[PDB]
């Protein structure tokens, strides 16, 4: 169901992803015959059959958290991209500038509201560096 | 039992090269508020200045920034000697140079931005 009346242009070495079926699932285009990138038509046989290979290093998985697994705090995802974003994306530049960045961030809530899972997405989207400490 | 060893006291003006007096002090040390004086102080280090006036200044004390401050090897409440000097000249070439520790994230220009 996923290329009908779809005509998606697919490029030689690039991963997309299905749903359906109680589970995500991955693939990867490995090769075209009319090299490199291409729109999938009904002409093209589309070979399914083989091994499920290992992934490599620097591939970023789909099943780490990003911002779109949040739902229902448009406003406050909004103020921690604004305190966080620019002091971790530009580290030199903002200590060439000399303005002090915050340091002490302290969310809080009921308990079961997302605290947890907005500080993963945070540090995955900015690529930074995380160590957790756990109380 | 001179008029001319005077000890310093906080700065109003704002000013790097001003040094403020009282009016009577001036009178009676032959200064005018556009004269140009030099003044001694510790570790035989003299700087130049530009005198003005001022009211709220007593006799005892004169005011002046940190910037000289710091240029004389003086302290607040120390002893510095003032005196007139008209012999100042122009000049033809005068070489600058940064300081190595406030010039570590600025890189480009430094005439027009600064100096100018
Ligand atoms: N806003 C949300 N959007 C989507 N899923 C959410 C949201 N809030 C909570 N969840 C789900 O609830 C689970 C538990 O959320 P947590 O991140 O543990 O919240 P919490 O802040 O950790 O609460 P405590 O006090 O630590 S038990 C998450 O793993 C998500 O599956
Ligand atoms: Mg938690």
């Amino acid at each position: 169901p996923y290329f009908l009346e779809a005509y998606r242009p697919i490029r030689k070495g690039d991963i997309f992803l299905v749903r359906g079926g109680m589970r995500a699932v991955e693939f990867k285009v490995v090769e075209t015959d009319p090299s490199p990138y291409c729109i999938v038509a009904p002409d093209t046989v589309i070979h399914c059959e083989g091994e499920p290979i290992k992934r490599e290093d620097e591939e970023e998985s789909l099943n780490e958290v990003g911002y779109d697994d949040i739902g229902g705090c448009r406003k406050q995802l909004a103020q921690i991209k604004e305190m966080v974003e620019l002091p971790l994306r530009h580290p030199a530049l903002f200590k060439a500038i000399g303005v002090k960045p915050p340091r002490g961030i302290l969310l809080y809530g009921p308990p079961g509201t997302g605290k947890t899972l907005i500080a993963r997405a945070v540090a995955n989207e900015t690529g930074a560096f995380f160590f957790l400490i756990n109380g | 039992n001179r008029p001319n060893r005077l000890i310093v006291d906080e700065a109003i003006n704002e000013d790097n090269s001003v040094v403020s007096l009282s009016q009577p002090k001036m009178d009676e040390l032959q200064l005018f508020r556009g004269d140009t004086v030099l003044l001694k102080g510790k570790k035989r280090r003299e700087a130049v200045c530009i005198v003005l006036s001022d009211d709220t200044c007593s006799d005892e004390k004169i005011r002046m920034n940190r910037v000289v401050r710091n240029n004389l090897r003086v302290r607040l409440g120390d002893v510095i000697s003032i005196q007139p000097c008209p012999d100042v000249k122009y000049g033809k070439r005068i070489h600058v140079l940064p300081i190595d520790d406030t010039v570590e994230g600025i890189t480009g220009n430094l005439f027009e931005v600064y100096l100018k």
